[PDB]
This record gives C-alpha cells, sequence and structure tokens, in this order.
C-alpha cells in the first residue's frame, strides 16, 4: 500500500527527535528503506537508509541521526540528535527493491511517503 | 598470483572470493573451491519453516526452491505431508 | 510467409565486431555488459580466451553485489546476466544460483503490485525478466504473465518486440498453460503492431528497433516483403555506419548469424566462430539549448569536429553556467539531471536536433555537425 511518517514536531536546537516510518504492505526482508528531507526552497536530499539484507549516512548527518528497525513493528526509526537550524524540513521515508548490497542515498526510490513536518527554531 | 582476499582455482587460474570457498557450489571449473574442503509475513504470503524469509503463496510448489531450505517445494505431489 | 537476412561476406560482420572488441577488456562493474557477452556467443564472431575472463567478471560482480557494493547491478541487468549463462550452455544453478532467480522473481512481483498504474522500470524490463526466467525453465505465476498480456497506452517497437520474445518462450516451453490461448493472441498482435510501425525507409520504427523486431519476427511464421524491406533498410544503414553503440551491435549480431534470444533454449556453444582481431584539425560550433527551464539556456559551444554531444556538455560545464548529471547504463551515459533539475517519475530528459526531431542515439554516440542545435528537453512519458 504506502508508508506513513510521524514523530515530527517543534523543538529547539540541541534537542532530540524520533521520526517513525511505519510500512504497511511490504514484505519484511526485501526492500531498502530510506529517509529523505526537503527544506523549503531546496532539492530533496538523501539523509539515511537501512539495508535490505547495513547502514549509509550522508556525512552532513554523520554521528547525528541514526536509523534502526523495530522487530515487532516493521517500522524504521530515524533518531535525531544534536539538532541545528538547517535540519529543519519535512521528512519523507521511501521504499525500493534493490537487493544490491547497500541502500542508496540518491533520490531514486519507488514508493514514497507523505512526509512529516519537523521544524526547529 | 591472486590478491589476498580471493582463492585462485587450481586449473583455470582464475580468482574467486573466499565466500565461495566451501559453500557447496562449484564455482571453479574443476571444483577446487569445494574439494580439500571441511517480524511477520503478510496475508497471501508464507514463511519458510527454517528461515525467516517470506515468499508469496504462489511460489509454493512452482518448480523452484524459493526458500534456502527448499521447504516451499517439499510437500508437492501429495496432500499435506 | 518468411523472414530472411541473406548471407554476407565476413568483412561487414568483421568491422561490426571490431567495435565490440575494446569493451572485452573493461571489466569494472561500471562497464560490464552481459548483453555484449550474449551477442558475441550468438554471433559468427568470437574473442577467444577473453570471453572466459569476461564471463568470469560478470559471475564475480553480479553474484557478489547481489548476494553479499557500489550500487546495482539492476534487476533488468540481472535478467541479461541469466541470458549470458544460457549463452555459455549453463542453467542458473546451485545455492547462489537459486537465490538470484528468487530475486528476479521478486522484481517481477514488486512490479506486478505497482501496476495494480505503471511499472517502476519499464514493460521492456518486465518482459525481459520473464524471458530470462523462461530460458532457465523457471516458471512465473499466471498473474505475473497477465501484466505483460494486458500491456498489448502506446509502446515502442522494442517494447512489443521484447514482449513478443517473452511470450514466444512461454509458448515453446508450454509454460503458463492457464493462458495458452492468450499468449498466442498476444504473439499474433505483437506481430501485427511491429509491421504497422514500418517506416517508409523500411525500418520497424527506427534502425535500432529493427534488430530486435527481426529477432522476434524470425521466430514465428507483409511478412517476407516487410522483411526484405527491413534487410535493405538495415543494410544501407550499416554501410552508412549507423551501428556504433556496443549494446546495439550486440542486439544486431545474433540476427546477422540467424539467431535470436529464443535460441538460448537450446544453446550451441560449439559452432565455430571467426576470431576477432583489434586526429582532425577542425573546430566546429554547436549550439546547445534547454527550453524546459526558465529562463531558457541557449549557447554556442566550440569543440573539435567529431566530438559527441557528451563532449559538448562537458565543455559547456567547463566554460561556466551549465550543469548536468549522467548515470551509467548498459548503453553508455544516460542523462539524468540538467541544470539541477532531475527527471522525475515517468519523466526523462530527451535529446533532439533541429527541427524538433528526437535523436536516435545518446549523448556519447551522437556526433553533431558544425552548426547543429542540440536540445535537452524534460518530457513526460
Ligand atoms: C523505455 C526505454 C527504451 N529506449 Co530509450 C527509448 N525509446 N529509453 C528507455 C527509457 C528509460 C527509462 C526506463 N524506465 O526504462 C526512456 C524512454 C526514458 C529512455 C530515454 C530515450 N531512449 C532513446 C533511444 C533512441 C535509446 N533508448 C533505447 C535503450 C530504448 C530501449 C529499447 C532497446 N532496444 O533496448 C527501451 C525500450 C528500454 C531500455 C531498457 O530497459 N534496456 C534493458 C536494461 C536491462 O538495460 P539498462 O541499460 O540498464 O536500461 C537502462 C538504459 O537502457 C537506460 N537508457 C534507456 N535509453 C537509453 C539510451 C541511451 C542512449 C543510453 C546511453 C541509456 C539509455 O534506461 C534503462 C534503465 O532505466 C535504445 C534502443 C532505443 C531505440 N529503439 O532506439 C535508444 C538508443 C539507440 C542507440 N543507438 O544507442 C534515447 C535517446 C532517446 C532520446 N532522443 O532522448 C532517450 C535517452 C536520452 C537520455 N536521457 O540520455
Ligand atoms: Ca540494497
Ligand atoms: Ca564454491
Ligand atoms: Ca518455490
Amino acid at each position: 500500500r504506502q508508508l506513513v511518517e510521524s514523530g515530527g514536531g517543534l523543538v529547539q536546537p540541541g534537542g532530540s527527535l524520533r521520526l517513525s516510518c511505519a510500512a504497511s504492505g511490504f514484505t519484511p526482508g526485501i526492500y531498502d528503506i530510506g529517509w529523505f528531507r526537503q527544506a523549503p526552497g531546496k532539492e530533496r536530499e538523501g539523509v539515511s537508509c537501512i539495508s535490505s539484507r547495513s547502514t549509509n549516512y550522508a556525512d552532513s548527518v554523520k554521528g547525528r541521526f541514526i536509523i534502526s528497525r523495530d522487530n515487532v513493528k516493521n517500522t524504521v526509526y530515524l533518531q535525531m540528535n544534536s539538532l541545528e537550524p538547517e535540519d529543519t524540513a519535512v521528512y519523507y521515508c521511501a521504499a525500493i527493491y534493490q537487493p544490491s548490497n547497500g541502500c542508496v542515498l540518491r533520490p531514486e526510490y519507488s514508493y514514497w511517503g507523505k512526509g512529516t513536518p519537523v521544524t526547529v527554531s | 598470483s591472486c590478491p589476498p582476499t580471493k582463492f585462485q582455482c587450481r586449473t583455470s587460474g582464475l580468482c574467486v572470493p573466499l565466500t565461495w570457498r566451501c559453500d557447496r557450489d562449484l564455482d571453479c571449473s574443476d571444483g577446487s573451491d569445494e574439494e580439500e574442503c571441511r517480524l511477520a509475513c503478510l496475508a497471501g504470503e508464507l514463511r519458510c519453516t527454517l528461515s525467516d524469509d517470506c515468499i508469496p503463496l504462489t511460489w509454493r510448489c512452482d518448480g523452484h526452491p524459493d526458500c534456502p531450505d527448499s521447504s516451499d517445494e517439499l510437500g508437492c505431489g501429495t496432500n499435506e505431508i | 510467409e518468411m523472414c530472411e537476412i541473406p548471407e554476407m561476406d565476413s568483412h561487414l560482420v568483421e568491422k561490426l565486431g571490431q567495435h565490440l572488441l575494446p569493451w572485452m577488456d573493461r571489466l569494472s562493474l561500471e562497464h560490464l555488459n552481459p548483453s555484449i557477452y550474449v551477442g558475441l556467443r550468438l554471433s559468427s564472431l568470437q574473442a577467444g580466451t577473453k570471453e572466459d575472463l569476461y564471463l568470469h567478471s560478470l559471475k564475480l560482480g553480479y553474484q557478489q553485489c547481489l548476494l553479499g557494493c557500489q550500487g546495482k547491478p539492476s534487476m533488468g541487468q540481472l535478467a541479461l546476466y541469466l541470458l549470458a549463462l544460457r549463452a555459455n550452455c549453463e542453467f542458473v544453478r546451485g545455492h547462489k544460483g537459486d537465490r538470484l532467480v528468487s530475486q528476479l522473481k521478486w522484481f517481477l512481483e514488486d512490479e506486478k503490485r505497482a501496476i495494480g498504474g505503471h511499472p517502476h522500470t519499464s514493460y521492456y524490463q518486465y518482459g525481459l525478466g520473464i524471458l530470462a526466467l523462461c530460458l532457465h525453465q523457471k516458471r512465473v505465476h499466471d498473474s505475473v504473465v497477465d501484466k505483460l498480456l494486458y500491456a498489448v497506452g502506446h509502446h515502442s517497437v522494442d517494447t512489443a518486440a521484447m514482449a513478443g520474445l517473452a511470450f514466444t518462450c512461454l509458448k515453446r516451453s508450454n509454460f503458463n498453460p492457464g493462458r495458452r490461448q492468450r499468449i498466442t493472441m498476444a504473439i499474433r498482435t505483437v506481430q501485427e503492431e511491429i509491421l504497422k510501425a514500418q517506416t517508409p525507409e523500411g525500418h520497424f520504427g527506427n534502425v535500432y528497433s529493427t534488430p530486435l523486431a527481426l529477432q522476434f519476427l524470425m521466430t514465428s511464421p507483409e511478412l517476407g516483403t516487410a522483411c526484405l524491406k527491413a534487410r535493405v533498410a538495415l543494410l544501407a544503414s550499416l554501410q552508412d555506419g549507423a551501428f556504433q553503440n556496443a549494446l546495439m551491435i550486440s542486439q544486431l549480431l545474433p540476427v546477422l548469424n540467424h539467431k535470436t534470444y529464443i535460441d538460448l533454449i537450446f544453446p550451441d556453444c560449439l559452432a565455430p566462430r571467426v576470431m576477432l582481431e583489434p586526429q582532425t584539425q577542425e573546430i566546429i560550433s554547436v549550439t546547445l539549448q534547454v527550453l524546459s527551464l526558465l529562463p531558457p539556456y541557449r549557447q554556442s559551444i566550440s569543440v573539435l569536429a567529431g566530438s559527441t554531444v557528451e563532449d559538448v556538455l562537458k565543455k559547456a560545464h567547463e566554460l561556466g553556467g551549465f550543469t548536468y548529471e549522467t548515470q551509467a547504463s548498459l548503453s553508455g551515459p544516460y542523462l539524468t539531471s540538467v541544470m539541477g533539475k532531475a527527471a522525475g517519475e515517468r519523466e526523462f530528459w530527451q535529446l533532439l536536433r533541429d527541427p524538433n526531431t528526437p535523436l536516435l542515439q545518446g549523448i556519447a554516440d551522437y556526433r553533431p555537425k558544425d552548426g547543429e542545435t542540440i536540445e535537452l528537453r524534460l518530457v513526460s512519458w
């Protein structure tokens, strides 16, 4: 079906957040899932992704946000640390079948979510 | 004349990753690799009995072992087991 | 009736293969091309001991990147890898082999779900996947075949041609007997569509479409008059030297040797093959142009004659105020982004020349004449 984002909301710099990508009609083991951010007036950038069968981060996020999967849920969490202003954006999660070893950061995934607003002051 | 990470097939002289040494699969022409050796699923899906992979019920009894343990193909030709 | 490409002297196939031979020594995953290995094996020509290294590199890159990388290979490229296995008289086999097949089945399954709609890749890649599986006598569910069946929106000759090859294999293999009557209607109608797309010059919609159209036409008995019209057409364009692209050369050699992909049901690895053996002063000025973006870009760029559209784009980037991005494909550099805008879903950056006429070759094969204007256009498809 599709996937739904939540967990986003206002915080002040130096704060924590947790974004939740909950995935419905997707077989557990086979897709790459990734988080993407688009800030107002900016191209969508690749943030983080979790591997089908490993992790890749975008280097602006190195050591800051960390992806993980809940074993009961079939949801993937982008846990957000050490917040700064330019991490303000709406945040989308996406699904692609690409059994190639890694997940990719380039913005070519096939199933996209609605986005959940995350803003910071 | 093979790099440190790969095993070189004795006859063909070609380079094969150690992941392939002793995996029950003949990846060298002569078999050098194999000799001297030794969450839940969805609605219309099905679980391999010994592995955590999910496969659609339509890959059950289709001629091809879609599970590692081949369980999708076990009972075919007889009702149940 | 009947569809024949008559016999020819060694030289036209010879030099057609001399454009394949340099790739045989480019074994980086970025460049490894299974379509090339297939067309060589299905051809009158060979590269000898290089072919085994070339195959080994594929079995290395493809198996390690999908079962263990730098991205890819693609599922569609996996289908071509299977064809290369047949091309060496092998069945996909073993533990690594079994897993590959299940992967490619998952592709066919994901795509079927998305249709519910378009596929994420293409109906070409969809039928290419079915046909590789059918060539290793692996079966796909009737529901998978159904997506293809219904697909014959409007389609190119290549797409129908590849669909046709997928269905011909299903029939000849007696696979999916639940749809038997519908595969043969589809085969029939795929034939009737390719003939309609014949251009006055004699091509099945393009010179590049003609190899695949001939492979599909070659398998299923107006027919021969169209196929003679096709061969003149094809032959003229070889003398004009239209075939420079490796992938295109690799889809055409089988036809010149009287084979199609369907011959990989019963591979003939022993039939002998002929052994393949291995500046300008001018400066021209091309006007590169982009109108899909506001305000439009239009500039004249000065490069050496014989340069490709790729050569121009680099130079426009170097001189300032032009950017583009490409990604690797089996056919060479594909143009993905121009001036920061990337092709969206069901979008592509089309290449044209004057007057509003789409190019039949990509940015690294088309060589513009002095004075030609070249468009990059963001078009929906
Ligand atoms: C649908 C399709 C078709 N296309 Co287009 C068409 N119509 N194409 C692509 C689509 C790609 C997106 C998708 N979802 O697949 C489509 C229509 C958007 C694309 C773009 C056009 N296409 C046009 C042609 C004529 C090429 N395309 C073919 C590959 C022609 C193909 C037909 C054929 N006989 O091959 C074709 C039927 C299928 C390609 C495929 O799936 N191969 C199998 C796959 C497993 O291998 P692959 O390498 O990984 O596939 C990717 C590439 O082929 C790449 N790609 C596609 N076309 C090209 C063209 C070039 C020149 C390059 C370098 C890469 C590509 O896109 C595929 C993945 O998305 C080629 C045979 C088609 C033909 N009948 O003439 C032709 C090049 C011939 C030659 N001498 O090299 C391009 C020039 C047209 C133009 N005037 O703009 C243009 C690409 C311009 C660019 N941005 O660089
Ligand atoms: Ca992956
Ligand atoms: Ca082995
Ligand atoms: Ca099975």
